[PDB]
RNA sequence: ACCGAACGCCGGGUUAAGGCGCCCGAUGCCGACGCUCAUCAGACCCCAGAAAAGGUGUUGGUUGAUAUAGACAGCAGGACGGUGGCCAUGGAAGUCGGAAUCCGCUAAGGAGUGUGUAACAACUCACCUGCCGAAUCAACUAGCCCUGAAAAUGGAUGGCGCU
RNA sequence: CGUUCAUAGCGACGUCGCUUUUUGAUCCUUCGAUGUCGGCUCUUCCUAUCAUUGUGAAGCAGAAUUCACCAAGCGUUGGAU
RNA sequence: GCGAAGCUACCAUCUGUGGGAUUAUGACUGAACGCCUCUAAGUCAGAAUCCCGCCCAGGCGGAACGAUACGGCAGCGCCGCGGAGCCUCGGUUGGCCUCGGAUAGCCGGUCCCCCGCGGGGUCCGGUGCGGAGUGCCCUUCGUCCUGGGAAACGGGGCGCGGCCGGAGAGGCGGCCGCCCCCUCGCCCGUCACGCACGCCGUUCGUGGGGAACCUGGCGCUAAACCAUUCGUAGACGACCUGCU
C-alpha cells in the first residue's frame, strides 16, 4: 500500500557521496569567468580558522524593526598570512575538457614550498628543482624558458598562478605549505601573463585579492566526526523504547519487489569530514598584521572608531586550540566549514 | 589501410550499420566530425527519444546502471555498440578497432577523409523532409564543448583554406608546365589517350 | 497526385533590383536592403526580361503541401518589394480605462519603456526588432507608429509590445486596456 | 536553372538495362516515371522504358510526339545525332572508360613506363618552374 | 499445444515455414507502383493490447447541382406592406411554443436564421447589380495518420536504429 | 435544467471503453510451510492534480469559486474515539 | 551544588544561486482555398517541466611538472652503429587535408570595384552522370657490364650548421651555405648472374613490440613504505604533521 502520512525526505540526494575527503585542502571546483574589461587580480586565497567571536555593529537597512539598532553576530576569524607566488601554469581549451599545457615554477623556492614535494622531510637529501633552478642563470637555459613563456601567450587560454601559505608566521605546529593554483581573471592573455610573471616570486597579500563588505565563498572540509550512526548522521527519527533490536536505526530499508537498498536509503556511516563549499559569506573587516615602527603595534587588529582601545583579536588567552594571531586577518559573519586550525579556501 | 570517415552529413543508424559491419569484417575505421550526423525525424522527436533514454535508468543504483554519454562521438560509438556483438571477444576487439572523435583531431585533420553515399541525408532522405543535428541534439541535452568545438573548426578551416590555396597553387604550376612539355611528350602523350586516359 | 508544374511570376517595377544567388534572393532600392534565403523551400527561382523584369517561381512534381508555396513565395516577395519600395508603418493605439499608460522611446525607437499600464509599478522594457523604428507621432493623443523595412521585423516588433500589455488573472472581455494594432500602411503611399 | 527538359525529340543515354549504353528519342510522355522511346539508328526498338535507366542530354530535335518510326528516323539522320555524339566529349571519355578497360597487360606495361617518363619530365618541368617563380618573387 | 517437418553416423546438392541494414547466413536488385509525418508513428496466425465517435491532415471513389443566359468565397442596397394575421392574456406588430403557412410592390424579404423583450423599437440572413474572370460546391464512403487513449522499479517492432 | 439558450456548468432515455487502489469468479504456483491484520519508522514510483508555476473558458464587474491543458518538481498537518 | 575542554539543540547561530531548449498557451508573415487563418515552409514570447551551470564523488581515463638508487658491490637515460639468439603477433605500395550545395556545383584572368601578396563581389569563357574523375592519382617490383639517341644538373653520404612552421590528442615537414661521389629515368646493339632438371607456406611494413648478454662518449645521484611523534583524523587500515 501506500505511505499514509506524506514526510519529506530526511537528508539531501545531492551530497551523498558521503565518503571520507581524499584532499584535506579546500579545492576550487568553480573559478569566476573571465572578460577582458577589468584588471587582472586574483580570485581566491587561502587562510587558515582561527577562531569565533562577537562583532557588535549598526543596522542600517531601512523598513525593518531592526532599523539603526544594534546587533552582535557571530563571525569567524581567519588568519589569513601573505602568500608566495613560486609558479603559474597555463590552460588550453579542449573538446575533451580544459587541459594544461605548461607549468613554469621559479628560480628560487622556499623550503616551505618544497616540504609539499616529500611525504618524509627529515630521511630526504631535499634534491628538488636542483637541476631546474640551474635553468635561469643561463642563456640556453633562459631561452628556453622565455620561448615556453611565448607559446603559453599564444597558445593558453585560462591562467593559473601557483601560490603557497608561509607557514613560518604562523602558531600551527606543521611546517609543510599549502601550494594552491588561483585563476588570475582579468584582461587578455598576455597582459595576464605578463602581470602574472612580474608577481612571480613576490609576495601576494590580502586587500589585493579580497577588499571590504565582500560577499565571497567558502570552501572547506568538514571537521571530521567518525563512523557515526544513521541518528546522527541522517537525522532520522528515533525508534520508540520497546524495540528490541536497537532505537537507532532505520526501521524499514524498503519494500519487497525492487527496493532493496539504494542510494535514497539512509545508512549509518561516515559523517564529518566531507568537502564542502558554502557561498555568500559577507567580509566584515581584513585585518592588519603586527608592524613594527617602534615597538609592536597591537592596536590596529580590534580598535575600531567607536571603541578607541588598545585591543587585538587574540582573545585572554589566545585562541583555544589554535594559537594566537600576528598576522593579517579576515573576519567573515557567519561560521564558517571545518575546525581550528583548519587550512580553507 | 584505416579508412576515415566524415560524420558530416551523414545518417546515423545508416551509418552506423555500415561501420559495424566493416569494423566486424576485420577493418580499422575512424568515423570523425560526429557532431555533424543528422538524424531523420525532426529535432523535438529526436530530443524526447533521448529525453526518454535519460528517463531510462537504474533505480537502485544509476551509478551501477546504465550510462548515459552526452558527446556526439560516445553516442556514435553507443549506436555501433548496440549493433556490435559486444558481449563476445571479436565484439569487444571490434569495438577496440572502432575509434569515434568529436571534431577532428590532428591526428586526422591532415588525411583525406571519406563519404559514404549509402548512408548519407541527400541521397536517402526526401528534401521534403525534417532532420536534427547531433550536436545540437548533444548540447541541448547537456553536452559543454560545442563552442570549443566550432572555434578549432573555424581555425583548421582557415589553415585548409590556406592549404587549398596551395593545391591551387601547384595545380596551376603542373596545367602550364603540361602546356610547355605537350609539345616533346607529344608521343608519350598519345600513348595514354589510345589506351584510355587524359580523355 | 504530383502536379507537373506550378509557375507563378512577380512582376517587378522600376525602381526595384532584385537578384538571386541560387535560392538566396535579395532586393535593393530606395529605402534599402533586404535579403532572404530561401533554401530548404525546394523551388525554382528563374529571373527573366531585360534588366530583370519579372521573377518566375516554378514547382515540378509536387503534391498539395509543396503547391502551397508558390504562392507565400510570391506573397513574401511583394511584401519585400513594398517593403523596399514603400515601407511598411504600423500605427498602434494605446487603449485604456483610467490608467494613461505612459510610452517613452529611449535611444531612438530601439527601447521602449511602458509605465502606468493597470496602474502597476513594474516597468516594461521592450528591445525591438534590429531595423525597426519607434516613434511618438504628432496630433494623436496616445499612438505609437513602427516604420521599417521588414514586414516580419515590424509585425513581430508590434506583437511584443502588444503581449507585453495584456492583462493577468481578470476579465479581459472587461479590462480592455493595452496597446493594440490599429492600422497597418506604408511609409509613403505614391 | 534546369537546363535539360523531358521534350518530344530530347536524347538520352541509357544507363542501365538491355540496351545499356545508347541512345534514345523520347517519342512521347506516359507517366510520371516511364516514357515512350525509340531509337532509329542506335539498334534499339520503339517500348517503354522509365526515366530512372536513362540519362538526357542537350540534344533536341524536331517530331510530333506520335511517329511511327520513319519521321522519327529522317530526323535523327538529319540532325545527325551520330558524329555529334562521336565529337562530343562525354562519348569520348565513354569510350576512354572502355580502352581502359580493354586495356591488355602488354598495353598496361607500355602505359606505366610512358606515365613514369612524362611524370619525370612534368615533375622536373613543375621544379623549374618553383624555382623561377622564386626568383621571381626574390 | 502455432507453421514447416518427425530423428541411426556423415559428404555434396535442393527446399518447406520463415526471412535477406547490423547483431545474424542471405536483396551490396542502380527492384516495380502508390500511401504515410505521427509533440503516443508503424513494423507479420496463436501473441501479448484497444473501442464508439470525430478530423477540409492527406489520397482516392459514389451521388446531386451551376459556369458566359456572364459561378465560388472577397468590398456591398434590404428583410415592407393584408398583418398587433392566428390559439396563446402572463406576453409574440418574425421572436417562451404549436395547428397554420399565400398574394401585392415584384428585384425582394421565408406569416422568418440570430442579437432580445412586462411589450416594442433597433442591429442583421434567400435574389441581383458595380469590381477579379474559370473550374467550383454539398453530402456520404473507403485507405494511412491524429484526438479519444490514464499506473505505479527504468522498458522494449528482440535490440541498435529506421522516414 | 440553466430568466431566453442542449453543450459556461450539467444532462435523462441509450451506448462505447480503461483500472486492478474494492469485492466477486476460477484453481494455474506454493500444504517435507513464502510468518497471517493493523499501527510506528523509512525509501521510491504512478497521475485519475487538492495546493503552488504557466495558461485557456465561465451564468469571470472586483473578491471568492467551478470547467479544462502542459505538469508529480515541491508539499499534503496536530489530535479526542 | 557550580563547572574548564570537547560534543550537542531551528533549545543558540550562519548560508542556500543562473541560463538554454521549449510544453500548454498567446502570436507574426502567409498559402492551401485569387477572401480569411499560430502552420502547411518559416519566425517570436513562454513556465515549479527537462537539461546544464552551483554543489558532492572522481573511469582498467588523461594532462603538466619535480627527483630518480656513488656504496662498503653497483645501476640507469640520449647519441652513432655493430651480433646471434627466446616469446608474441598482425601485414604484403602509399594518397601529405578546402569549406560547401542538392531545384546546383568546379576552374581562370581578373580588363571593373572593395577589403587585409592574398581574400571577396560583377562580367566573360571551359567541362558537369564529375578526365583539375577514389570508375581517381602517385612508385616500379630483376641485377650489372659498354656505347648510342631524347631529357636532366639531379640524387646520395639515417650529410653537417642556420631560417622556421606545427598544441585539440604537434611529434613531423619545408627552405639555404659547404666537402666528395655517381650517370639513376625512356628506347635500342652486348653478354653474364647455382638455367637447382613442373610442384606449398615467394616478396616486404621491420635496424617489427617485450626480456637476458655484450662497443664506446656525455650526464648523474634518490624516493616510497615500516618503526617514532601529532591530532585538523580515526573500528583496523587510512588521513593531517614533526624529527642534524
Ligand atoms: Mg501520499
Ligand atoms: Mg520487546
Ligand atoms: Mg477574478
Ligand atoms: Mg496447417
Ligand atoms: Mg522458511
Ligand atoms: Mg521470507
Ligand atoms: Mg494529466
Ligand atoms: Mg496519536
Ligand atoms: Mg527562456
Ligand atoms: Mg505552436
Ligand atoms: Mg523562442
Amino acid at each position: 500500500s501506500h505511505r499514509k502520512f506524506s514526510a519529506p525526505r530526511h537528508g539531501s540526494l545531492g551530497f551523498l557521496p558521503r565518503k571520507r575527503s581524499s584532499r584535506h585542502r579546500g579545492k576550487v571546483k568553480s573559478f569566476p569567468k573571465d572578460d577582458p574589461s577589468k584588471p587582472v587580480h586574483l580570485t581566491a586565497f587561502l587562510g587558515y580558522k582561527a577562531g569565533m567571536t562577537h562583532i557588535v555593529r549598526e543596522v542600517d537597512r531601512p523598513g525593518s524593526k531592526v532599523n539603526k539598532k544594534e546587533v552582535v553576530e557571530a563571525v569567524t576569524i581567519v588568519e589569513t598570512p601573505p602568500m608566495v607566488v613560486v609558479g603559474i601554469v597555463g590552460y588550453v581549451e579542449t573538446p575533451r575538457g580544459l587541459r594544461t599545457f605548461k607549468t613554469v615554477f621559479a628560480e628560487h623556492i622556499s623550503d616551505e614550498c618544497k616540504r609539499r614535494f616529500y611525504k618524509n622531510w627529515h630521511k630526504s637529501k631535499k634534491k628538488a628543482f636542483t637541476k631546474y633552478c640551474k635553468k635561469w642563470q643561463d642563456d640556453a637555459g633562459k631561452r628556453q624558458l622565455d620561448k615556453d613563456f611565448s607559446s603559453m601567450k599564444k597558445y593558453c587560454q585560462v591562467i593559473r598562478v601557483l601560490a603557497h601559505t608561509q607557514m613560518r608566521l604562523l602558531p600551527l605546529r606543521q611546517k609543510k605549505a599549502h601550494l594552491m593554483e588561483i585563476q588570475v581573471n582579468g584582461g587578455t592573455v598576455a597582459e595576464k601573463l605578463d602581470w602574472a610573471r612580474e608577481r612571480l616570486e613576490q609576495q601576494v597579500p590580502v586587500s589585493q585579492v579580497f577588499g571590504q563588505d565582500e560577499m565571497i565563498d567558502v570552501i572547506g572540509v568538514t571537521k571530521g566526526k567518525g563512523y557515526k550512526g544513521v541518528t546522527s548522521r541522517w537525522h532520522t527519527k528515533k525508534l520508540p523504547r520497546k524495540t528490541h533490536r536497537g532505537l537507532r536505526k532505520v526501521a524499514c530499508i524498503g519494500a519487497w519487489h525492487p527496493a532493496r537498498v539504494a542510494f535514497s536509503v539512509a545508512r549509518a556511516g561516515q559523517k564529518g569530514y566531507h568537502h564542502r563549499t558554502e557561498i555568500n559569506k559577507k567580509i566584515y573587516k581584513i585585518g592588519q598584521g603586527y608592524l613594527i615602527k617602534d615597538g609592536k603595534l597591537i592596536k590596529n587588529n580590534a580598535s575600531t572608531d567607536y571603541d578607541l582601545s588598545d585591543k587585538s583579536i587574540n582573545p585572554l588567552g589566545g585562541f583555544v586550540h589554535y594559537g594566537e594571531v600576528t598576522n593579517d586577518f579576515v573576519m567573515l559573519k557567519g561560521c564558517v566549514v571545518g575546525t581550528k586550525k583548519r587550512v580553507l579556501t | 589501410q584505416v579508412l576515415v570517415l566524415d560524420g558530416r552529413g551523414h545518417l546515423l543508424g545508416r551509418l552506423a550499420a555500415i561501420v559495424a559491419k566493416q569494423v566486424l569484417l576485420g577493418r580499422k575505421v575512424v568515423v570523425v566530425r560526429c557532431e555533424g550526423i543528422n538524424i531523420s525525424g525532426n529535432f523535438y522527436r529526436n530530443k524526447l527519444k533521448y529525453l526518454a533514454f535519460l528517463r531510462k535508468r537504474m533505480n537502485t543504483n544509476p551509478s551501477r546502471g546504465p550510462y548515459h554519454f552526452r558527446a556526439p562521438s560516445r553516442i556514435f560509438w553507443r549506436t555501433v555498440r548496440g549493433m556490435l556483438p559486444h558481449k563476445t571477444k571479436r565484439g569487444q576487439a571490434a569495438l577496440d578497432r572502432l575509434k569515434v572523435f568529436d571534431g577532428i583531431p590532428p591526428p586526422y585533420d591532415k588525411k583525406k577523409r571519406m563519404v559514404v553515399p549509402a548512408a548519407l541525408k541527400v541521397v536517402r532522405l526526401k528534401p521534403t523532409r525534417k532532420f536534427a543535428y547531433l550536436g545540437r541534439l548533444a548540447h541541448e541535452v547537456g553536452w559543454k564543448y560545442q563552442a570549443v568545438t566550432a572555434t578549432l573548426e573555424e581555425k583548421r578551416k582557415e589553415k585548409a583554406k590556406i592549404h587549398y590555396r596551395k593545391k591551387k597553387q601547384l595545380m596551376r604550376l603542373r596545367k602550364q608546365a603540361e602546356k610547355n612539355v605537350e609539345k616533346k611528350i607529344d608521343r608519350f602523350t598519345e600513348v595514354l589517350k589510345t589506351h584510355g586516359f587524359l580523355v | 497526385m504530383k502536379t507537373i508544374l506550378s509557375n507563378q511570376t512577380v512582376d517587378i517595377p522600376e525602381n526595384v533590383d532584385i537578384s538571386l544567388k541560387g535560392r538566396t534572393v535579395i532586393v535593393k532600392g530606395p529605402r534599402g536592403t533586404l535579403r532572404r534565403d530561401f533554401n530548404h523551400i525546394n523551388v525554382e527561382l528563374s529571373l527573366l526580361g531585360k534588366k530583370k523584369k519579372r521573377l518566375r517561381v516554378d514547382k515540378w512534381w509536387g503534391n498539395r503541401k509543396e503547391l502551397a508555396t508558390v504562392r507565400t513565395i510570391c506573397s513574401h516577395v511583394q511584401n519585400m518589394i513594398k517593403g523596399v519600395t514603400l515601407g511598411f508603418r504600423y500605427k498602434m493605439r494605446s487603449v485604456y480605462a483610467h490608467f494613461p499608460i505612459n510610452v517613452v522611446i529611449q535611444e531612438n525607437g530601439s527601447l521602449v519603456e511602458i509605465r502606468n499600464f493597470l496602474g502597476e509599478k513594474y516597468i516594461r522594457r521592450v528591445r525591438m526588432r534590429p531595423g525597426v523604428a519607434c516613434s511618438v507621432s504628432q496630433a494623436q493623443k496616445d499612438e505609437l507608429v513602427l516604420e521599417g523595412n521588414d514586414i516580419e521585423l515590424v509585425s513581430n516588433s508590434a506583437a511584443l509590445i502588444q503581449q507585453a500589455t495584456t492583462v493577468k488573472n481578470k476579465d479581459i472581455r472587461k479590462f480592455l486596456d493595452g496597446i493594440y494594432v490599429s492600422e497597418k500602411g506604408t511609409v509613403q503611399q505614391a | 536553372v534546369f537546363r535539360r527538359f523531358v521534350e518530344v525529340g530530347r536524347v538520352a543515354y541509357v544507363s542501365f538495362g538491355p540496351h545499356a549504353g545508347k541512345l534514345v528519342a523520347i517519342v512521347d510522355v506516359i507517366d510520371q516515371n516511364r516514357a515512350l522511346v525509340d531509337g532509329p539508328c542506335t539498334r534499339v526498338r520503339r517500348q517503354a522504358m522509365p526515366f530512372k535507366c536513362m540519362q538526357l542530354t542537350d540534344f533536341i530535335l524536331k517530331f510530333p510526339h506520335s511517329a511511327r518510326q520513319k519521321y522519327v528516323r529522317k530526323a535523327w539522320e538529319k540532325a545527325d545525332i551520330n558524329t555529334k555524339w562521336a565529337a562530343t566529349r562525354w562519348a569520348k571519355k565513354i569510350e576512354a572508360r572502355e580502352r581502359k578497360a580493354k586495356m591488355t597487360d602488354f598495353d598496361r606495361y607500355k602505359v606505366m613506363k610512358a606515365k613514369k617518363m612524362r611524370n619525370r619530365i612534368i615533375k622536373n618541368e613543375v621544379k623549374k618552374l618553383q624555382r623561377a617563380a622564386l626568383l621571381k618573387a626574390s
